[PDB]
Formats: structure tokens, C-alpha cells, sequence
RNA sequence: GUGAACAGCCUCUAGUUGAUAGAAUAAUGUAGAUAAGGGAAGUCGGCAAAAUAGAUCCGUAACUUCGGGAUAAGGAUUGGC
RNA sequence: CUCUUAAGGUAGCCAAAUGCCUCGUCAUCUAAUUAGUGACGCGCAUGAAUGGAUUAACGAGAUUCCCACUGUCCCUAUCUA
RNA sequence: GCAGUCAAGCGUUCAUAGCGACAUUGCUUUUUGAUUCUUCGAUGUCGGCUCUUCCUAUCAUACCGAAGCAGAAUUCGGUAAGCGUUGGAUUGUUCACCCACUAAUAGGGAACGUGAGCUGGGUUUAGACCGUCGUGAGACAGGUUAGUUUUACCCUACUGAUGAAUGUUACCGCAAUAGUAAUUGAACUUAGUACGAGAGGAACAGUUCAUUCGGAUAAUUGGUUUUUGCGGCUGUCUGAUCAGGCAUUGCCGCGAAGCUACCAUCCGCUGGAUUAUGGCUGAACGCCUCUAAGUCAGAAUCCAUGCUAGAACGCGGUGAUUUC
């Protein structure tokens, strides 16, 4: 959330909390994310803070190339794999989690975008709008 | 010590006692301000929560991503059939707060709501209001003056109604009796019009209109005694820890040397009166009507009824008010409509809603068909039938 | 709003009504049920399921639907 | 009988049918279980629990006192007729 | 070079269960490490049957990390006796 | 630890925008000591977990004032404690130190809150190792490893629940008292506008959403399954079949109902009096002056509206009031 966000977003349903592990679906040569922080997260006692589709988060790569591991770097849910309700009552889910490695005003490290991704992160980040051939 | 890490208090220290109401019926402790230029009409009715149902409509919200675009939205079944009125009541104001000095009642008390006043009617001479329904029968002698006395006193003005419990499915035959204030002008004419509404019924639509926001204010479903985990939402304390962990560890220092009331402990949860408001009317229906489930996009003769009935409830046979999202109550429960305390613009409260969708189907299972026939068309023919 | 199908078992879904899953392949299917769903994820094929329109398609159950056609006999006239 | 098996599980012979009962089914407990998505972020500490598990076939490292490590790791198969 | 001891700690080993200063310094592991491992060594106060240094196998021993697994936790809910 | 007074000087110029030496006056008791009053026929002495409340010496948020304040960011200060103040690596740790998020990641108290609330990592019995010291037994706020955490059924308090007596009984009600709840942020637009040489770069109103909290609810999704509801599977027993028993709910799948989840959905009011501050009139002081009389506006403040109970010794209205 805040710098590349064109516009807002509803809220869906939370299934990454930190320490949580996604594929990444671009080309930049990461295979995991590790996710160890939410944009736009508040703060409870004991709360994780969590993560979902079109959320921006704060991640690590565990396997990949050296030139990207061992650094923390912005990242973007695209696929989220817990169930979530849109407000047309579809209540849907992908197979995986998955995001991708982004710049913090929302660029894309990437060129290209494996598999589908979130309408409701199209519609946040057009960058990944652009390197999405597949948006459901 | 100076607590490790800060965080809010477990809980609303306004509702309490968490403690079980007096009574089934919640009690209205506030009616709007009123207007004395309008004309004369309640600002509350009566009705029985049947259940829920789902309901598709088209926004209109111009800003939104959803805007002209479809949304599928909860809204919650009210049985509201015509009200009776059976007296007023006439309140004065004092140094010490609105008193009452005179009950009015009708000459003829229907058989459900004079079961009221009785804990046990199968065996009694029924014996009640006879001297107050011969209290009349000389032209209007006592009741006149009553009446009177009212309109030279009574700065606030209140009808006597009962519900009409025999239209339900309920199996209870004992009336709802409840005062409602009336928000007219002229305490004159809101008497009079009163005494010609005695041994009449008063419908919803004439309280009641689409797009009207409204609170609703009902006793809360019952669940007994709970702990102080799920009461007040306390953490469970982990798994290694003798003597429970479905408890409040520490409930109190050593001085204050007492427990205090802010203090998460077990008790009643539920069956306690709540009120609710800024529930919009997505529709009022009619009893007078099939197809009140029926829409300008659909368009198939069908109730609001869903298949098998409504769960725990039954049919809807009487008028009916659909309201947006989950109110207080469960089902089979008297629930106290009330028109709102203020008028609300906030783009929101002025929505003009127009439905495209109910959905009849079943809620005693994951039922797939919204209509017998067309259950019948998809499934066929089947060895039952001929 | 339309009325979607399942992709499992041919009924008829209504708006609010069941799950949507998205496969890695960009493929969507429907469900109108959590057993319909389950059996997905069990990846159980519908052909086998007595239940399922596909079944009772391959197995001419309620076949009332398409007859027959007839034959052309008839001169040119021109 | 199953089964490698005086394992565990069911049964025959023989023996018991004893242990204060009844009615309801609140919290909190004890014993036992299940859980979306995440996956040790919990905690002094993966405590506890889960997971693994049999047999057959394949494959099997560093190191080594050359004897072991070793069921290393890791994979596949198993019913009935 | 000098003082000096009966002799003046050799081989080896080390911030080790032995190192005060000390969360020692460098590296590695981590997003982040008073933890761990590897190196260094003027070692408050290592060290040779007071046994020293190693060491395969064994260990309900102490310790760190990885995979798997999971209600440990996010965050609680439900069920049975 | 915190705050004042004075003001040589720093601050291009200028003591006091912000700081402020030499000196001095004080507050506090979240430091450490001093002391030994209480307790040795025992007040369970670390830390964390959990939970509440209080303070303010206010980190953030609301409103303001000053600036060496052009805008933006920042600093000083006031009313204010209403509402919030986190997730983790390491360490038993309090303390600390780093990663990151955030509006902010403020300090403290309540027997250095809290062990019949937990835990028991540490210290602080008995076992054992090392090093140094000691002839030695043994010693070491020197390191290391292992090491039983009892009782509430009493009184009170708290949370909930009944109930005698007021002519009886029933229905509708009033409302003293008590409590109280909402919070914060982002995007779009305002506007690349105002401001500024430029770099840069706002704000009010509005709209859409979200964070934290809270109260309900269960249409949908999900979870739960003794519906032992339907099917399936194993082993054995009932001669086979059909139908079933046992396997301390035998196991697997689906599983309605009910319960339930920011894992789901809905909802979360508008009016007055004020604080600081800025002002009006206006003397005192023939002028000037927000002040002295008087008065205007104004904060997340306070009181009402609203919301929760309803005094079991507060009240009202109304119905029916027993005969062999």
C-alpha cells in the first residue's frame, strides 16, 4: 500500500502472515519470497501482520540468485490461495500463493508474469497490469 | 509495574451488565424528536424475525470501482403483519419526567391480546375489561372525559397496539402489547385519531417506506452462562498452564485490594436488549400479492418464502419488511422497528435501491433450485411422479 | 448476473453461492458445493460420479432431448 | 482367526456382568479428537502434538578402529478376482 | 641486555563445561543473532596417566541449524465421555 | 532523573528563535545508597505470559501560539492522559542492541502490581565438571550441566442468578443513580495549484476505502460432526446370503441442523457549555489595552441526546379482584 497505489483496494481476506513463504512469478531470477513485513499494517499485541492479494510487503529470498538473496526488498501479492470473498458474492481461490519483486513506487524488477493473477492487484498496480498476460 | 506492552481493553464497559433482560421484548428508551406540522403516524411497529436470505442489486455509488456493477448483499426478514390499536396513554411532564395519568383502552379486546393479562387462561372466566367494555354502552360518558383530560394535559401522546400472533406460524396465541409514540401534531388530533383507529389495524406501509433507514431493537439470542474467553474475548492462556486456560490469569493487583467491575469474568452471555441502527429497507411487502419475491429483472412468481420455509419459522403469508444486514434477534423473536433519531444524508442512507434477485432457495441445506418447477424442469421426471 | 455452471457436476450456481478455483494454469472452474469442490480436490473424475449431468449424459439418462433427423426426398423444381 | 509374532483386534471353553444410582448436558476442568490459509512467527527451549512407520524392489554419502555408518538419505509397489 | 627460580608451561589446545575485561576481534549462518560454527591468541586462571590432543560406533546426555510436520502461535472455534 | 532563576557567551549582525558556561534555588521517589522502625512460632524476593486500572514529566492523534517558519519537513511551547503506543533475531534476562512496519512505535505506578493465575529459563538446597585458591576437609555476585511449584468447599469483593415482606394478581410504563466508545490512516480530487529563483511542494471542503476497537448476526463461504445421517473399507463373530455385533466414537469420504471466524456479513448518533488561543466593546492609566465589569468564537475536553441496567425499602397508570 502507498506510494505506487492508483487508487484503493477492498478488503480480502488475510493468508500471508509474516514468516510466510510465496513463489515468485516473475523472471527475476527468485524461486521463493520470504515475507517478513505488511504496508499498511497496524499493530496488536500478539497480531501478525498479514498479507494479501495486491498487498505490497517486505520479503527476503531464500532460493535464488546470490546478486538477490541475503537483502530485504519490496514485493506484491498476486495470488493468494486462502479463500476470499468479492462483493459480486464470489468467494474464490488460487492453488498457490504467489508475488513478485517490485520497486516501492511499483515497479516491477521483472519483465514477464507466470500464471494468473488478482484483478484487485491489476487494478492497484498497473505495472503488473501491464506484465500480466492472464487476470481473473 | 507499568504494563510491558500497551493494549486496549477487552470489551465495552457501556453494555454493561452483561446481565438477561426482564423481558423477550426489548423496550424503546428513545422515540424521535418530534414534529408538531406533520400528520399523525407511529414511529415504531411490531414484527417477528423469520430468517435471512440473499439479495443481488446494482450500486449506486459514483466513486466506487462497483459502481452500476452488481453486489450480492445480506439482508434479514421481518413478519410484519397489521398492527391493532388498543388504547393510549396520555404522559405529562413533571420535575421528576414524563408520567402517565390516563389509560384508554377499546371497548372490544380481541381474545389474543386479553390473554396477556393472564399467566393462565385455559381455566378462568376470562373476566377481563368487562366493567371497562361497559364502561361504554352510555353514549361516552367515562371515556370521553378520559379523552379529554388527555387533550388539556399530555404533552406526549402514546398508542396501545398489539400484534396480531394468530397470523404466524408461532404456536404462541399470546399477543404483543407495546406502546409507540406518535410523532404528529396537534395532541388533539393525535388522540382522535386514535379513538378512530380503537379495533383497527394499522399496516406497515404507512410507517414504513423503501429506502427508509431504521433501527431495530430486539432481545439478543441466549446462550447462557459463558466464560470470560468467549464473553469478553480474553486470550487463551497457552497450553502448559494448570487449572485452565480458558481464563483471566490476573483480576486485580494487590491494592486496589477488591476486584473491580472492569475486570473480565463469567456470566450470562446473550438474551440481552440491544438496539441497533441505520438498517436500510431494501423492501416492503405485501401479503396481498404473490410474487413478493418477484422483481423487474426476474420476474417469476414466486414468494419471498424460500423452499421447505423458512428455517425454525415457517411461511410469510403476511406483509413483510426486508432490511439490509444481520439485526439482533433470532428467529421467532419480537423485534421493535423504529424510525431513525436523525436524518442521515451521507450518500449511503440516500441510495435508491431497486432489487434484481431474491434468493428462495433453501436454508436447510446447500439447496440448488430457487422454484419447484424449476427443480423439476432440470431434474425431470422421477419415479414418484406419474 | 448470469448463472453459472459447475464444472464438476452441471448445476446451476446462483449469485453467493459456492467457490470458484483458479489452477495454475489460468483455468477456472465452479463449484456449487463444498462436495463438489471435495471431489475436485480428490480428483475424481465426473464420468464415474452417478450424480453429475456428464454421467447421465454418457449413460443416456433422461435422453428425451435430440430424436433423430430425417432424409432429403424431393425434386429441383427449376 | 488375522498376522512374523504367548504384539494389538474379534471369538470358543471356563469365569465375571463387580466398582452408589437417577436426571439434565452451564461455565471451568480431566481424558480424547478435529480444524481454512500460514507454518515455530509461539516458547528459556519445537515442551506437547503431528508427521514417519510394515513388507517387496531400487538406490544409498561423508567418515571409519574396514567391523560399521545403514532401515543412511531418498524413491516406487501393495486390494479383490 | 638484565634480575631471578628447584625448574621457569614443552608438544599440543583454546573466549572451550576452563577467558575477568567480554555481547573479545575477523568470517559464516540470519532481514536482523549476548546464541552456533570456524579462525586468532601476552591464555585474570589451558596443558600433558591432576592425563593432553584426537577419535569411528554408541548416548531417554548438553547445544545450534536445515527439511518434513504440524492449533506451539496468528486466533480462536467446534465435538465426545 | 526532572524543572527553574540569573545571563558571560554560541547563534553572520543580535544574550534570551533555539541553546546557554561560572553560580544558585528546588521537585520527585520509576535509580543506587544511607538507616534498621515493622516482619525470623516464614508477608512465597528474578524475569516473562496474562489482565485491569491510575499518573503525566504528551511519543502519536485534536485545537492553538512562537521561530534564525517562503512552501515541505523540523524545533520550542501551551490546553489536554479522551484514544493508541506493535511484529521479530540474540540473550533467563529487567536493561540493552539490531531488522522491519507504523500515526507513533512516550515514560512510570499499583507490596520494585500480578506464583491457592501460569511458567520455572535464572538465582538459591542435595548430584556432577572445569579453572583459581587452599596441605587438606573445602571456598569462589567465577563459569557449566541436572534438579517434586500443595489447598479455596469459608468470609468479603467481583461476575452472573433467585427471592420474603409493601392488600393480592397481571399488563403497560417513568427514570434517580451508575456506566459509556469509537479510533487512526491512505488513495483520488483540491493541484503539480498556492509558496518559491529553482529544486521542490502543501492545506480546507468533498469522495472512496482501509487500520485498531466494539456490538450483533449466520443468507453465503469456511471450520466443527454421536445426525453415529448416507455410502465405502479392514479384521473377526453371527453356517452362507440379507441384515448386523465388537474394535473404550474402529477408520475413510460426503455431511444437513446447531455452534462459530476480520477465515464470514452488517452496524457503530448529533447538540450545548468550555480549555489553550485568537478577538469585540472598554476603562483602570483623559492615550493604549481580549479584562478589571461585560461579552464572541473555539479541542480528541466536559454535560446532555443516544446507548446499557433499572433503586430488589423510588414512582405512576390500568385491568380483574374468590362465598358454600
Amino acid at each position: 500500500s502507498g506510494n505506487g497505489a492508483q487508487g484503493t483496494k477492498f478488503r480480502i481476506s488475510l493468508g500471508l502472515p509474516v514468516g510466510a513463504i510465496m513463489n515468485c512469478a516473475d523472471n527475476s531470477g527468485a524461486r521463493n519470497l520470504y515475507i517478513i513485513a505488511v504496508k499498511g499494517s497496524g499493530s496488536r499485541l500478539n497480531r501478525l501482520p498479514a498479507a494479501s492479494l495486491g498487498d505490497m510487503v517486505m520479503a527476503t529470498v531464500k532460493k535464488g540468485k546470490p546478486e538477490l538473496r541475503k537483502k530485504v526488498m519490496p514485493a506484491i501479492v498476486v495470488r493468494q490461495a486462502k479463500s476470499w470473498r468479492r462483493r459480486d458474492g464470489v468467494f474464490l481461490y488460487f492453488e498457490d500463493n504467489a508475488g513478485v519483486i517490485a520497486n516501492p513506487k511499483g515497479e516491477m524488477k521483472g519483465s514477464a508474469i507466470t500464471g494468473p493473477v488478482g484483478k484487485e492487484c491489476a487494478d492497484l498496480w498497473p505495472r503488473v497490469a501491464s506484465n500480466s498476460g492472464v487476470v481473473v | 509495574s507499568h504494563r510491558k506492552y500497551e493494549a486496549p481493553r477487552h470489551g465495552h464497559l457501556g453494555f454493561l451488565p452483561r446481565k438477561r433482560a426482564a423481558s423477550i421484548r426489548a423496550r424503546v428508551k428513545a422515540f424521535p424528536k418530534d414534529d408538531r406540522s406533520k400528520p399523525v403516524a407511529l414511529t415504531s411497529f411490531l414484527g417477528y424475525k423469520a430468517g435471512m436470505t440473499t439479495i443481488v442489486r446494482d450500486l449506486d455509488r459514483p466513486g466506487s470501482k462497483f459502481h452500476k456493477r452488481e453486489v450480492v448483499e445480506a439482508v434479514t426478514v421481518v413478519d410484519t403483519p397489521p398492527v391493532v390499536v388498543v388504547g393510549v396513554v396520555g404522559y405529562v411532564e413533571t420535575p421528576r419526567g414524563l408520567r402517565s395519568l390516563t389509560t384508554v383502552w377499546a371497548e372490544h379486546l380481541s381474545d389474543e391480546v386479553k390473554r396477556r393479562f393472564y399467566k393462565n387462561w385455559y381455566k378462568s372466566k376470562k373476566k377481563a375489561f368487562t366493567k371497562y367494555s361497559a364502561k361504554y354502552a352510555q353514549d361516552g360518558a367515562g371515556i370521553e372525559r378520559e379523552l379529554a383530560r388527555i387533550k388539556k394535559y399530555a404533552s406526549v401522546v402514546r398508542v396501545l397496539v398489539h400484534t396480531q400472533i394468530r397470523k404466524t406460524p408461532l404456536a404462541q396465541k399470546k399477543a404483543h402489547l407495546a406502546e409507540i409514540q406518535l410523532n404528529g401534531g396537534s395532541i388533539s388530533e393525535k388522540v382522535d385519531w386514535a379513538r378512530e383507529h380503537f379495533e383497527k389495524t394499522v399496516a406497515v406501509d404507512s410507517v414504513f417506506e423503501q429506502n427508509e433507514m431504521i433501527d431495530a431493537i430486539a432481545v439478543t439470542k441466549g446462550h447462557g452462562f459463558e466464560g470470560v474467553t468467549h464473553r469478553w474475548g480474553t486470550k487463551k492462556l497457552p497450553r502448559k498452564t494448570h487449572r485452565g486456560l480458558r481464563k483471566v490469569a490476573c483480576i486485580g493487583a494487590w491494592h486496589p485490594a477488591h476486584v473491580m467491575w472492569s475486570v473480565a469474568r463469567a456470566g450470562q452471555r446473550g438474551y440481552h436488549s440491544r438496539t441497533s441502527i441505520n438498517h436500510k429497507i431494501y423492501r416492503v411487502g405485501k401479503g396481498d400479492d404473490e410474487a413478493n419475491g418477484a422483481t423487474s429483472f426476474d420476474r417469476t412468481k414466486k414468494t419471498i418464502t424460500p423452499m421447505g420455509g423458512f428455517v425454525h419459522y415457517g411461511e410469510i403469508k403476511n406483509d413483510f419488511i426486508m432490511v439490509k444486514g444481520c439485526i439482533p434477534g433470532n428467529r421467532k423473536r419480537i423485534v421493535t422497528l423504529r424510525k431513525s433519531l436523525y436524518t442521515n444524508t451521507s450518500r449511503k442512507a440516500l441510495e435508491e435501491v431497486s432489487l434484481k434477485w431474491i434468493d428462495t432457495a433453501s436454508k436447510f441445506g446447500k439447496g440448488r433450485f430457487q422454484t419447484p418447477a424449476e427443480k423439476h424442469a432440470f431434474m425431470g421426471t422421477l419415479k414418484k411422479d406419474l | 448476473m448470469k448463472v453459472e455452471i459447475d464444472s464438476f457436476s452441471g448445476a446451476k450456481i446462483y449469485p453467493g453461492r459456492g467457490t470458484l478455483f483458479v489452477r495454475g494454469d489460468s483455468k477456472i472452474f465452479r463449484f456449487q458445493n463444498s462436495k463438489s469442490a471435495s471431489l475436485f480436490k480428490q480428483r475424481k473424475n465426473p464420468r464415474r460420479i452417478a450424480w453429475t449431468v456428464l454421467f447421465r449424459k454418457h449413460h443416456k439418462k433422461g435422453i428425451t432431448e435430440e430424436v433423430a433427423k430425417k432424409r432429403s426426398r424431393k425434386t429441383v423444381k427449376a
